[PDB]
């Protein structure tokens, strides 16, 4: 029935801020209503304390939020292993503790950013543990993955590889959304030169709102979380879809906004609005879930997909004869009242595992090696210890990923 | 996380007065003082610097180390002055001694344990310990010498916790001390092993920046000290403040430092406009970027042109777009591909903090790592041998009970330390 | 002598890989570090005497009765103390393993 989310990392937290914030709007549960789904975890106290001080203060229980006075470090090593371990006990107990109460949990949709020490590192084990324990459960992870050029952290590629490597067996399905990639949506589509981190999170807010919130909300098509992986993922890794939102259209400036199903759906496919750098150069599309909310007529949808299928620039992979998963939800996307959002009557979100990510991983992968050969920052990692060890061995594993991704497509 | 300040040496102390001068204001503390604090927020993080004895009284947690009674006394007798807990002062009437040798071995040694006593007491105080800060000059007997020694014990006692250093590296053009090669070389020798993060400031560089960058005709020391205090504040206190993407010291350590040397960085403040006319209000973003990155307005002597960057960290504090900040940097990166250094894919570590330096709108501290500094090091050492070979000053040191080998060793270590830097450079 | 790069690598590490630390304890132990504790080792680790002092070991200085046996005990014998695994630990350590079974064995 229900799923519980966990937000980790500062970034995962700040999304954590957004995801809930959007939620409250939708549900119409004001400041002080019911009680939250999900907990937040950060090694760095200040940020979580932002939650503590900041908006939706009461809404969470202090039980829910997990913190440490202790140092985050921008590295995989402490966060995973060293500093790492101490927190998890509280963390896991929380998740089980929460899990226990609910009836029939589908699974947890964990948020993290690749992305940092607590985002990497700490989380990786957390999911790691989950697989054994929950096991039966479906474990999706929502990740934010390093902007190609942009990445803030110096260390960063070290973190991601390890994170992706470690988690990979564990997660049923992981969504990846690109930070700078989204930015282009901001820049071109809404045209904000300004946009803050809050903005992006809002954007993710909307997209996520479909996946968890709306879907679970009863609707014509009704898609399960479990379906998500089942339909989405061809193969035992771990596979990471991208998440797309058609309606991104700017609030103030332009009002085409009645853009019926055909156009809106059409909007997503173009490389522009991915919220991922991926911009499918080559990329094949294994499979897609399209989840729509708003006023949709399934004929409108059904026709719409059919044309899309044909245009054949799209070029799906052979092995899937067809892989379109329509999901229709009654209730329209809910736009946060003021700030940026268009507030379209109908919206499309569409996720898919595409061959294209293989491009991203390669680039991501490439970053890793450059530092690694010099070996760089690693002394920090080894200190947290960590060993030569994980890095290279992990390195190969994700190297497997690149082959895996490549092999999936490009051959018939 | 909590941080404890160290003031060793007169320079040492002089800066310390200024550092707290700003910091106290930054936190909103009056001399004996309390949190007048314009905003609420400043109150919360304060603990890093201070302890809560009175409730009114938040007294900065840091130690003053100085053989020279005069220097310390002036500081006490000076404005902020009274604020310090008297315990904090660790003093020794004994002759200050220009000698690094005097400070380290002979004179310094006795005091040090006494010094260490308090450091622990502050250390022990409460919550978790981020690490210690240091100011001093390579400098002189108290500035280096003892101070350089002091870190040593610190390194031993709590290895995990981090030390950042500020050293006034000897000003190239005319050295304010005759001895300058001797004290400086040995002292840096200690840091390079000891302190995981070091920051260098140079006086003339300050003059240059102050004098050009600010209209300021008459730089006073209180000025240079003041500007210097500006960077470190961005570094330490700012990140303690909230930020959309906020690093902390360890982030600064981790991201910034490729290799174990701990390396040295050069602070650079984002806003540096004259009083006055210069107030453009072109803070927006890019103007900030231009300012820090530019060759001048680099606190340390060396010029990045020379000049490649192992790492850059900008801790902007102010409310700015993530989009612009992150995006802008890239163009900087692409624009200056030659110097940046290829291997490390994203040179700049970006920190954003919500709240600006209490007066001003938007500023970033710029910190971090470049090959160029190596040029600086050659200077000290180069002086070192010319002095050394002739051994002009030396007798003071050795009479003090110092070793011949010791001199040689220190130079070579830093000397090759220079050599290390080049390797990355190419 | 031996490049510093190796040395700091171990030291800076806030918590070294355990057997490495154990090894360091062992080596320090061969040095006869009285203290169990890290810190005493730590400052010891960087010290001017330290760098050379290890490299040349005066035989006379080392004392047979206690010192010989513990090392001889099959600390080496230990289930994974010894050369092969430790060697994995580092390039640096590797030359040392040879040292352990070396002049010490021959003379005695
Ligand atoms: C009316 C008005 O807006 O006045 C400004 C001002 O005119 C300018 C010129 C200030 C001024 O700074 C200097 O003139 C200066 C003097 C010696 C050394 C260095 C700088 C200012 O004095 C400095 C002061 O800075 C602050 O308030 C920050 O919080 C700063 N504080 C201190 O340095 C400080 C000074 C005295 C006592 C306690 C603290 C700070 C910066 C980083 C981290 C922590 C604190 C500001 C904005 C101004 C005046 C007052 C004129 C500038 O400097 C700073 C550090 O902001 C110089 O270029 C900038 C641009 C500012 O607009
Ligand atoms: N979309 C989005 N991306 C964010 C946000 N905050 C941070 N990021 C991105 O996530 C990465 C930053 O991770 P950090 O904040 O450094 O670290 P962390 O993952 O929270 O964990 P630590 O390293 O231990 O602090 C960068 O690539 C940022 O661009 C946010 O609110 N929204
Ligand atoms: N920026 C700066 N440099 C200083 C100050 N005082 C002394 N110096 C510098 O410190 C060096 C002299 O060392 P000094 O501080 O007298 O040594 P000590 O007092 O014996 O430890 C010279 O290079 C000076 O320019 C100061 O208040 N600010
Ligand atoms: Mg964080």
């Amino acid at each position: 029935r229900e799923c519980i989310s966990i937000h980790v990392g500062q970034a995962g937290v700040q999304i954590g801020n957004a995801c809930w914030e959007l939620y409250c709007l939708e549900h119409g549960i004001q400041p002080d209503g019911h009680v939250p789904r999900a907990v937040f975890v950060d090694l760095e106290p200040t940020v979580i304390d932002e939650v503590r001080t900041g908006t939706y203060r009461q809404l969470f229980h202090p039980e829910q939020l997990i913190t440490g006075k202790e140092d985050a470090a921008n590295n995989y090593a402490r966060g995973h292993y060293t500093i790492g371990k101490e927190i998890i006990d509280l963390v896991l107990d929380r998740i089980r503790k929460l899990a226990d109460q609910c009836t029939g949990l589908q699974g947890f949709s964990v948020f993290h950013s690749f992305g940092g020490g607590t985002g990497s590192g700490f989380t990786s084990l957390l999911m790691e543990r989950l697989s054994v324990d929950y096991g039966k459960k479906s474990k999706l992870e929502f990740s934010i993955y390093p902007a190609p050029q942009v990445s803030t952290a110096v260390v960063e590629p070290y973190n991601s590889i390890l994170t992706t490597h470690t988690t990979l067996e564990h997660s049923d399905c992981a969504f990846m959304v690109d930070n700078e990639a989204i930015y282009d949506i901001c820049r071109r589509n809404l045209d904000i030169e300004r946009p803050t981190y809050t903005n992006l999170n809002r954007l993710i807010g909307q997209i996520v709102s479909s996946i968890t919130a709306s879907l679970r909300f009863d609707g014509a098509l009704n898609v399960d979380l479990t379906e998500f992986q089942t339909n989405l993922v061809p193969y035992p890794r771990g596979h990471f879809p991208l998440a797309t939102y058609a309606p991104v259209i700017s609030a103030e400036k332009a009002y085409h906004e009645q853009l019926s199903v055909a156009e809106i759906t059409n909007a997503c496919f173009e490389p522009a609005n991915q919220m991922v750098k991926c911009d499918p150069r080559h990329g094949k599309y294994m499979a897609c879930c399209l989840l729509y909310r708003g006023d949709v007529v399934p004929k409108d949808v059904n026709a719409a997909i059919a044309t899309i299928k044909t245009k054949r620039t799209i070029q799906f992979v052979d092995w899937c004869p067809t892989g379109f998963k329509v999901g229709i939800n009654y209730e329209p996307p809910t736009v946060v009242p003021g700030g940026d959002l268009a507030k379209v009557q109908r919206a499309v979100c569409m996720l898919s595992n595409t061959t294209a990510i293989a491009e991203a991983w390669a680039r991501l992968d490439h970053k890793f090696d450059l530092m690694y050969a010099k070996r760089a920052f690693v002394h920090w990692y080894v200190g947290e210890g960590m060993e030569e060890g994980e890095f290279s061995e992990a390195r190969e594993d994700m190297a497997a990923l690149e082959k895996d991704y490549e092999e999936v497509g490009v051959d018939s | 996380r909590e941080i404890v300040h160290i003031q060793a040496g007169q320079c040492g102390n002089q800066i310390g007065a200024k550092f707290w001068e700003v910091i106290s204001d930054e936190h909103g503390i009056d001399p004996t003082g309390s949190y007048h604090g314009d905003s609420d927020l400043q109150l919360e993080r304060i603990n890093v610097y201070y302890n809560e004895a009175a409730g009114n009284k938040y007294v900065p947690r840091a130690i003053l180390v100085d053989l020279e009674p005069g220097t310390m006394d002036s500081v006490r007798s000076g404005p902020f002055g009274q604020i310090f807990r008297p315990d904090n002062f660790v003093f020794g009437q004994s002759g200050a001694g220009n000698n690094w040798a005097k400070g380290h071995y002979t004179e310094g040694a006795e005091l040090v344990d006494s010094v260490l006593d308090v450091v622990r007491k502050e250390s022990e105080s409460c919550d978790c310990l981020q690490g210690f800060q240091l100011t001093h000059s390579l400098g002189g007997g108290t500035g280096s010498g003892m101070g350089t020694l002091l870190i040593s014990k610190i390194r031993e006692e709590y290895p995990d916790r981090i030390m950042n250093t500020f050293s006034v590296v000897p000003s190239p053009k005319v050295s304010d001390t005759v001895v300058e090669p001797y004290n400086a070389t040995l002292s840096v020798h200690q840091l390079v092993e000891n302190t995981d993060e070091t920051y260098c400031i140079d006086n003339e560089a300050l003059y240059d920046i102050c004098f050009r960058t600010l209209k300021l005709t008459t730089p006073t020391y209180g000025d240079l000290n003041h500007l210097v205090s500006a960077t470190m504040s961005g570094v330490t206190t700012c990140l303690r403040f909230p930020g959309q993407l906020n690093a902390d010291l360890r982030k600064l350590a981790v991201n910034m430092v490729p290799f174990p040397r701990l390396h040295f960085f050069m602070p650079g403040f984002a806003p540096l406009t004259s009083r006055g006319s210069q107030q453009y209000r072109a803070l927006t973003v890019p103007e900030l970027t231009q300012q820090m990155f530019d060759a001048k307005n680099m606190m340390a002597a060396c010029d990045p042109r020379h000049g490649r960057y192992l790492t850059v960290a900008a801790v902007f504090r102010g409310r700015m777009s993530m989009k612009e900040v992150d995006e802008q940097m890239l163009n900087v990166q692409n624009k200056n591909s030659s110097y940046f250094v290829e291997w490390i894919p994203n040179n700049v570590k970006t920190a954003v903090c919500d709240i600006p330096p209490r007066g001003l709108k938007m500023s970033a501290t710029f910190i971090g790592n470049s090959t160029a500094i190596q040029e600086l090091f050659k200077r000290i050492s180069e002086q070192f041998t010319a002095m050394f070979r002739r051994k002009a000053f030396l007798h003071w040191y050795t009479g003090e009970g110092m070793d011949e080998m010791e001199f040689t060793e220190a130079e070579s270590n830093m000397n090759d330390l220079v050599s290390e830097y080049q390797q990355y450079q190419d | 002598t031996i490049k510093k790069k190796h040395l700091d690598e171990i030291k800076s590490l806030p918590k070294p890989p355990t057997p490495v630390k154990l090894a360091m304890e062992a080596v320090c132990l061969m040095l006869g570090g009285k203290k169990l504790e890290w810190a005493d080792i730590r400052k010891k680790i960087m010290e001017p005497n330290f760098i050379t002092s290890i490299i040349n070991y005066d035989t006379k200085k080392m004392m047979t009765p206690k010192i010989r046996e513990a090392i001889t005990k099959g600390y080496l014998e230990d289930p994974g103390f010894d050369y092969e695994t430790v060697n994995r630990a580092s390039k640096a350590c590797g030359p040392l393993v040879k040292w352990a079974t070396a002049q010490t064995y021959y003379s005695e």
